[PDB]
């Protein structure tokens, strides 16, 4: 019973203590619905934290750290109970234990604590967890331990309100540059996810990632044999190409577009959608980057997904087509027209999603304004596939922007 | 308006968990 466990765990006889702590750990590690609240309310937390101090009984340290790990794996309230019991400084102490298992379990507990949230993360950082954590990365580290270390790095990178301190990123990026060469799938997935969390933190963090020199090793993972690695890399590089034209060009210079045929035809529709999102962020760039998309022979696949893909992919494809018109040249838009973009691009004007409608209208207006002599031909193409009737119908749209743009389109190009 | 966009909701749903319990026999 919990009363008996708590009483025996406060004993001065460390054998009885160890037995009681192991009983608590068993309760906490037998299934996926442990009685965390009952053990907390019984008053076992300060006892476990005190056990963490017993450098003369590494078994007791290990068992208490296991119990606290599983308590901290629960809700934010339970993790914060652990934190309020002052466990973090003692886990940091245990990071330097001469016993491997104690070190590992302390790393695991700190991982749960850090993963709770950004304020928790910042508290653990201010006490100096990063350098000792990264010191474990050596040729002799066991693979399971290294997987746990990389998971903790993920947790150190992932929250955004606020993002981790710049000093922390400067310490972590070299370790990620080391780990991105590992062939173990788990380590690689977590490394790339940590990178993706850094590249989603802002343009300055994007630039820190670029300056580390890791991007040429990250881009080729778009064609890794493991789909988890592929999608993690797609997230990270996509984040990068949400930035400036120069950062996007850093990505493109690593031959990123060569990896996308196998992603646009992938059986998984979510992957198609994410790849088209990436490419839409590419087509929003300068004429050279639009031309990089064109030369990669990706436009026909994009247009096919626009025509026949699932709705999500069609939305992303509409974004890509329209973004191409931002800085695209008249000959590039003419290539699009040649590839039969108008019929499906206009077909997407009848969906409930008002944002898609706005995007398609913006793209069509840019196409028409860009064409001087072709304008009449493009108008005829729009009318032939029924797009003009859809625009006339949109003239009566609820959304202010949509119907104003429809009126403008019709008045400037379909009213003479 | 047109332009670049950040990661959209629903994309990349298989992220690493923030918390892990150590379960006996797993």
């Amino acid at each position: 019973s919990l009363e008996a466990i708590v009483q025996n765990a406060s004993s001065d006889n460390q054998g009885i203590q160890l037995s009681a702590v192991q009983a608590a750990r068993k309760l906490l590690s037998s299934d996926r619905n442990p009685p965390i609240d009952d053990l907390i309310k019984s008053g076992i937390l300060p006892i476990l934290v005190h056990c963490l101090e017993r450098d003369d009984n590494p078994s007791l340290q290990f068992e208490a750290a296991w119990a606290l790990t599983n308590i901290a794996s629960g809700t934010s309230e339970q993790t914060q109970a652990v934190v309020q019991s002052n466990a973090v400084p003692l886990f940091l102490r245990l990071l330097h234990s001469p016993h491997q298992n104690v070190c590992e379990q302390a790393v695991w507990a700190l991982g749960n604590i850090i993963g709770d949230g950004p304020q928790c993360r910042d508290y653990v950082i201010s006490l100096g967890v990063v350098k000792p954590l990264l010191s474990f990365i050596s040729p002799s580290i066991p693979i399971t331990f290294l997987r746990n270390v990389t998971w903790v790095m993920v947790n150190l990178c992932r929250h955004k309100d606020p993002p981790p301190p710049m000093e922390t990123i400067q310490e972590i990026l070299p370790a990620l540059c080391v780990l991105i060469h590992h062939t173990d799938v788990n380590i690689l997935v977590d490394t790339v996810w940590a990178l993706s969390y850094l590249t989603d933190a802002g343009n300055e963090q994007i630039q820190m990632v670029i300056d580390s020199g890791i991007v040429p090793h990250l881009v080729p993972l778009l064609s890794h044999q493991e789909v988890k690695v592929q999608t993690a890399a797609l997230r990270a590089v996509g984040n990068i190409v949400t930035g400036t034209d120069e950062q996007t060009q850093v990505v493109l210079n690593c031959d990123a577009l060569s990896h996308f045929p196998a992603l646009l035809t992938h059986p998984k529709e979510k992957i198609n959608k994410e790849a088209v999102w990436f490419l839409s962020n590419i087509t929003a760039g300068n004429q050279q980057q639009v031309q990089a998309v064109i030369d990669a022979n990706l436009v026909p696949m994009i247009i096919h997904l626009l025509d026949k893909g699932d709705f999500g992919t069609q939305k992303e494809a509409a974004w890509a087509i329209s973004n191409l018109t931002i800085s695209g040249r008249k000959d590039q838009v003419a290539y699009l027209i040649q590839q039969n973009v108008i019929p499906p691009f206009c077909n997407l004007l009848t969906v409930k999603d008002a944002q898609v409608v706005q995007v398609v209208l913006d793209g069509l207006s840019n196409i028409l304004k860009m064409a001087e002599d072709e304008a009449e031909t493009i108008g005829n193409l729009i009318e032939e596939c029924g797009g003009l009737e859809k625009i006339e119908q949109l003239q009566n749209h609820e959304n202010e922007d949509i119907y104003k743009l429809a009126y403008e389109i019709i008045d400037q190009f379909f009213s003479s | 308006c047109l332009g670049r966009r950040v990661v959209q909701p629903g994309m990349f749903a298989d992220y690493p968990p923030t918390k892990k319990a150590r379960v006996l026999l797993r």
